[PDB]
């Protein structure tokens, strides 16, 4: 996982 | 909205109508918060729409209970997405599996352009502050991002554009306006980042432009109550785990 | 258009997209030949997850309810979910009557959609209400009890469906007739008679048999 | 939770 915001 | 359906193909029985424009917003905001707590996304996408549609702007627990509903329901197509590409490149069967790729395909473009539409006649054009506009242009930024996700050929290049444009001006005016440590600015240096990194595909950039908002912050934290603190701090966090793992 | 619909099936699953997923099984079962056993499996699964979404969000909206002008609101949204709920389970009911039953041809499978028919008229009587509740109910001990004894003639103790099904008629007895002893009776027996020949696809019989040891131990908590 | 067969 990469992750972006909420 | 015991009166209302939303279709597989994330076409849906409508809001433009009288039935939701003879609604309070009190209704549909309470409708929303009950769907979030339900965990029925379709429903509350459907009510902030709604809400968006009546014209005026809205405030900060509506932006973000727009916001978490299409997450949730776009990140439900680009979930599946992944799979299913992911099945296929690991391969008869594989025009079936190719066609179910394209029905999912289809269902994320017609969320994107509801929400791309959203942006362009609503949401944007009334900002009326710095840190709306900011949340506005973010968005638009990352639902272009989701389609690139999927596009190709030339269709590919309008997508990125489109979704480069969308940040970068955000990106200025977060950095005119808000405070480093201000979770919509992080939460767009993250997104940013991140379309730096898999969509342009420049890691170097990447990771600059996230270690830059992270530092930047990191420096301006001892500012903060508790409260405000633990908002900034859940995005820093992803910041630091993206850096790691793009140096490894 | 049969091992179509099972790769799609099996796609729409690793997708998560439960929707398809039952849409592909109810057309399979609908083409009216037996399932197999991955058929089955592929159909209740698929049912289990969409209708379990609604149960989910029944029993959020109520707390919230309970937990308190909003209300005739939330109650209609309630009621929306209790709709979704019923068609639900009023396909599946359907289905097991005109096709799954019907066409049995074996104990395990019989057991099966009987076990099944049972789940969902218990789904139905979380949410029923005065004698609709009553009809409901009786539906489900009904189904289960035949389950239950054509269990008890056919399969071992340990068979996997034998167990599931012990494991939701105790379910049923405590938390629909409300009888606590006679479900902890139930698994316990379920539990005991199992544990006995394992002495003998274990990890299949032990996730099920996890589940009535952690039942018990709340139900006596 | 109470739980029931997977």
């Amino acid at each position: 996982r990469q992750r972006s915001a909420p | 909205m015991h009166h209302h359906h939303h279709h597989s193909s994330g076409v849906d029985l409508g809001t433009e109508n009288l039935y939701f424009q003879s609604m309070e917003k009190t209704e549909l905001i309470q409708k929303a918060k009950l769907a979030e707590q339900a965990e029925r996304y379709d429903d509350m996408a459907t009510c902030m729409k709604a809400v968006t549609e009546q014209g005026a702007e809205l405030s900060n627990e509506e932006r973000n209970l727009l916001s978490v509903a299409y997450k949730n329901v776009v990140g439900g197509r680009r979930s599946a997405w992944r799979v299913i590409s992911s099945i296929e490149q690991k391969t008869k069967k594989l025009q079936l599996i190719k066609d179910y790729r394209e029905k999912v395909e289809s269902e994320l473009r017609s969320i994107c352009t509801t929400v791309l539409e959203l942006l362009d006649k609503y949401l944007i054009a009334n900002a009326t502050n710095p840190e709306s506009k900011v949340f506005y242009l973010k968005m638009k930024g990352d639902y272009f991002r989701y389609l690139a996700e999927v596009a190709c050929g030339d269709d590919r290049k309008q997508t990125i554009d489109n979704s480069q444009g969308a940040y970068q001006e955000a990106f200025d005016i977060s950095k005119k306006e808000m405070q480093p440590t201000h979770p919509i600015r992080l939460g767009l240096a993250l997104n940013f980042s991140v379309f730096y990194y898999e969509i342009l595909n420049n890691p170097e950039l990447a990771c600059t432009l996230a270690k830059t908002a992270f530092d930047e912050a990191i420096a301006e934290l001892d500012t903060l109550n508790e409260d405000s603190y633990k908002d900034s701090t859940l995005i820093m966090q992803l910041l630091r785990d993206n850096l790691t793992l793009w140096t490894s």
